[PDB]
């Protein structure tokens, strides 16, 4: 039956509804769009049949043909919609930069749609302010201390604070430091926010 | 705010979404037709397939194919829409098991109403009368199953109630987490595991 | 470019693609290779040829070829392991 | 909306501390605060004061309202009502957390007024399903609500909600 | 728990007999003439009294002596599932009283009576004797009885009795020495005395023949067994424990 490997994406999908972000099933889109090919070349000699010749009885196959490649058509897109929902997730949950074992997940035209992705969102906060914008990526949870204390989880390097201070991110060291400033290594998980 | 949500299902409303991945996995599932004339080069798949031959077919071919009048095939309901069924779940719904008889149910008998069968009406009332039946032992579940397991809770109910399960533990959870003052830490995002 | 400064890349059969040998967990080479490296040479030798031959004209029927469509015999490749029995 | 957010709401109500620092008006986007004197009371939102209290600035005062015998009486009206009472509080519950875990030191009987709290919490969500249990089984497209306070809707307000969405598709799929 | 289906099927097919033998056992691969032998058992003969007294049965007995792992306790199985009052019995698992009957007492009055064994509740239905060759010949003297006559004599409890036991007997037995051996004579490979033999109606060698041609189908079919899943059910599910899933008096999808 026609439309079974359009499954395959869609299930695989569905299957980690966590918001990860599988490997680009590369071949599978690749067959799905030869099972249109062939769907669609059938479907040319049987309508030149049915025309020319003029064959009525071939129409109900016309349908069948013309639904199914519908179907396969639905199947991709929606694939490839979801993974731009959780490629655009990313964004938001880690940061700009993505980790090299997810990125060869991406296809390469997925990572320009999430670099247009990035550019634009760059675009849009600074659009906001009088002037350097407003970086909506911070302030995600209410505030609570203006300082917060941060524990240093990996060997990060040096990390400035003011114009000419700045903290050595060496592990299991400490640091009492302003929550805006650490938000967002302690969302990459470079520090540990330590009271609760 | 800004977490991943997939496309919301519209199996319930006039059309499924067509972006919806539940919506394209309950439309897979097959529904019995027969056929109203004959389809030449289809027995390769089911040589023509014969007029007046009974298929199963998936639900979104069903749905291409047929029209108010029944030139291509004409539609079966599934057994479990039929009326035997429906005096089952009117007896009790909270111990029928939706998953094996879905796991889509109310998504695929709402889209059924769509091939005016003359039993719309009791289909229809069928679906309304089994969630308003199986509402408060789902609102309970999720919302006093509290830190355990809840795969014995969770078995025999169909994906929109599992969604509202969810959606009802995500409550009692941020309540909790709230209470024990556990929701005050910020935290590494889920793609810290990697 | 010396020979030995060509990078190396391994065919994912499953995948049905090329992944860098710094993606695989694949070891690195060295001169004195190991007893499965012997094998991987003409194992590898042939995992090339094989998926070449596959997708020339000897690829798949296809399997909604129909018979009207694909009214025309076309080659289908066969492994030594499927031969014999029922297949003699 | 999460509980965390409801908090951040809460936080915005005022409550009496005195200060053991002396400080001028000082005035915020959201309304002048002060003069701070030593010693004597002043009125200021909670966030400012739960902040005070941690850097040890100030000493809290319990809310009028927080005294076992007026407590006893709501917690007693709440119990004989069959809809939800007014609350001395449009954010009660998390005044409570608040001011007894940061300042149970200065306020007394803290025991009683978090088991009276609870007392009335737990009324209050059995009504709330009572509520949503009529509402699904009468089929109702309305309910009153009126003295519910933010938390206690959120609680269970996003799973209600979505109930009664797929409840109207499914009662409304024979329109066309 | 109408007819014009069945009507049509016997008018339209030729042969019907062939296609409901081999539709009978699915799951197993070949054994065509013990599916064929199998329908006859399940179909019965017919039961002739004669003006005399003299009596031919109607049940056929079937045996079948093979090698391990030739399907026989599936066929037997398949039987048990599809025949009405179909009664499972094993060699070691059973005693000639199980078998035939036993003295209780009736725990409401107290006093003893008669219970029925194996052989008398399959009367007018089948008993499927797994591992026939491991039971114990003084167990075996009870089915003599049954197999010859379609009855059991007792004399227990306060009743010398004659019960009817009009069974038909499916027998699965393996040779002595396990596999059956070439170099032998049949009557040597099976280890059971001609008299018993002498009741079985008809008796199958099933070998495991090791041809690489029949190896590659029934592997096959064997593998396309193992892969195939339940249409209710998710690709990673493991099989449920049972339960009261029956919730109406009466067949709701018929
Ligand atoms: N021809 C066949 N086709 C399919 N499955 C088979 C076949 N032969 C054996 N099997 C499988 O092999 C397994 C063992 O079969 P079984 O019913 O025990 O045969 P057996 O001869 O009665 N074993 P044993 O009691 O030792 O003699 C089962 O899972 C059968 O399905
Ligand atoms: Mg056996």
């Amino acid at each position: 039956m026609f439309c079974e490997k359009a499954m395959e994406l869609i299930r695989e999908l569905h299957r980690a509804p966590e918001g990860q972000l599988p490997a680009f099933n590369e071949d599978g889109l690749r067959q799905v769009l030869e099972e249109m090919k062939a769907l669609y070349e059938q479907n040319q000699s049987d309508v030149n049949e049915a025309k020319s010749g003029g064959r009525s009885d071939l129409i109900p196959t016309i349908k069948f043909r013309h639904c199914s490649l519908l179907r396969n058509r639905r199947c991709t897109v929606a694939y490839l919609y979801d993974r731009l929902l959780r490629i655009r997730a990313l964004r938001w949950e880690y940061g700009s930069v993505l980790p090299n074992a997810l990125r060869f997940h991406m296809a390469a035209e997925e990572m320009e749609w999430f670099n247009n992705y990035k550019r634009s969102l760059a675009t849009y906060m600074r659009s906001l302010g009088g002037d350097e914008g407003l970086d909506i990526t911070q302030d995600m949870k209410p505030p609570k201390s203006l300082y917060i204390e941060v524990r240093c989880l990996k060997d990060y390097g040096e990390f400035e604070v003011d114009d000419g201070t700045s903290v050595l991110l060496k592990k299991n060291s400490q640091h009492f430091l302003p929550r805006w400033k650490c938000e967002q290594l302690i969302r990459q998980g470079v520090l540990e926010h330590i009271l609760s | 705010s800004e977490a991943y949500f997939r496309v919301e299902s519209g199996a319930l409303g006039p059309e499924e979404n067509f972006l919806s991945l539940d919506d394209i996995l309950m439309s897979h599932e097959k529904l019995p037709v027969r056929t109203e004339t004959a389809m030449p080069r289809l027995g390769a798949f089911f040589n023509a397939v014969p007029q007046g031959s009974k298929l199963e077919l998936p639900l979104w071919l069903a749905k291409g194919l047929f029209d108010n009048k029944r030139r291509i095939l004409s539609v079966e309901l599934p057994k479990i829409y039929q009326e035997g069924w429906r005096t089952v779940f009117s007896a009790d719904p909270n111990v029928v098991d939706l998953h094996k008889m879905g796991p889509h149910f109310y998504g695929f008998g709402s889209q059924l109403l769509h091939f005016d069968s003359p039993e719309n009406a009791d289909i229809s009332q069928s679906l309304l009368q089994t969630f308003i039946g199986r509402f408060r032992r789902i609102m309970d579940s999720s919302q006093n199953a509290y830190n355990e397991d809840t795969s014995a809770l969770v078995a025999r109910l169909d994906e929109m109630e599992r969604g509202l399960f969810q959606t009802g533990q995500k409550g009692l959870n941020d309540f909790q987490c709230w209470e024990k003052g556990q929701a005050s830490q910020i935290t590494a995002s889920n793609l810290v595991q990697n | 470019i010396g020979a030995f400064d060509i990078p190396r890349f391994v065919y994912n059969s499953e995948r049905k693609k090329f992944l860098p040998l710094l993606m695989t967990n694949h070891p690195a080479p060295n001169l004195f290779g190991t007893p499965r490296d012997k094998a991987e040479m003409f194992r590898e030798r042939y995992t090339i040829l094989h998926q070449r031959t596959h997708r020339h004209e000897l690829f798949t029927p296809p399997v909604i070829g129909s018979h009207p469509d694909e009214s025309g015999s076309k080659f289908q490749l066969k492994t030594i392991e499927t031969l014999l029995g029922s297949t003699t | 909306m999460d509980a965390a957010e409801v908090e951040f709401l809460a936080e915005k109500e005022l409550v009496t501390i005195i200060p053991n620092f002396s400080l001028d008006k000082i005035y915020l986007i959201g309304g002048d605060l002060g003069p701070f004197n030593p010693g004597l009371p002043v009125e200021v939102p909670l966030w400012l004061a739960i902040n005070l209290k941690q850097r040890q600035k100030c000493r809290l005062l319990p809310p009028e309202w927080m005294d076992v015998e007026k407590l006893e009486k709501m917690r007693d009206h709440e119990r004989k009502e069959e809809t939800f009472t007014p609350m001395p509080s449009p954010y009660y519950m998390e005044l409570t957390k608040l001011l007894l875990n940061h300042a149970s030191d200065n306020i007394p009987k803290a025991d009683e007024i978090r088991t009276l709290v609870k007392d009335m919490w737990d009324t209050r969500i059995a009504k709330l399903r009572v509520s949503a249990d009529s509402f699904v089984r009468q089929q109702e497209a309305h309910a009153k609500l009126d003295n519910l306070t933010l938390m206690e809707i959120n609680t269970s307000g996003t799973f209600l909600t979505q109930a009664l969405n797929h409840m109207y598709k499914l009662r409304t799929n024979l329109q066309p | 728990d109408i007819a014009k289906i069945k009507k049509f099927s016997k008018t339209r097919s030729k042969d019907i007999f062939d296609q409901l033998a081999k539709s009978l056992a699915p799951s197993i691969h070949g054994h065509d003439y013990v599916k064929k032998a199998i329908l006859c058992l399940l179909l019965g003969g017919v039961e002739r009294d004669l003006e005399n007294g003299s009596h031919i049965r109607g049940d056929i007995n079937i045996l079948l002596i093979g090698d391990p792992s030739v399907a026989k306790s599936q066929l037997l199985r398949y039987v048990l599932c599809t025949a009405p009052r179909a009664i499972p019995t094993t060699g070691r698992g059973s005693s000639g009283v199980g078998l035939t009957a036993a003295v209780t007492t009736d725990q409401e009055t107290g006093e003893r009576r008669l219970e029925a064994g194996a052989m008398v509740l399959a009367d007018r239905g089948v008993v499927c004797i797994d591992e026939f060759d491991k039971m114990s010949d003084m167990d075996r003297t009870a089915i003599h009885e049954v197999m010859e006559q379609g009855r059991v004599t007792i004399a227990k409890a306060g009743i010398h009795a004659r019960l009817n036991a009009r069974c038909s007997v499916l027998a699965a037995a393996n040779p002595v020495y396990g596999r059956y051996d070439q170099y032998k004579t049949p009557m040597e490979n099976i280890g059971l005395q001609d008299s018993l033999l002498s009741r079985f109606d008809l008796l199958f060698i099933m070998l495991d023949q090791m041809d690489p041609e029949q190896d590659r189908e029934i592997s096959d079919h064997v593998l396309r067994m193992h892969r195939y899943r339940a249409p209710g059910e998710q690709d990673g599910d493991a099989m449920p424990l049972g339960s009261a899933v029956d919730i109406l008096a009466t067949d709701d999808p018929n």
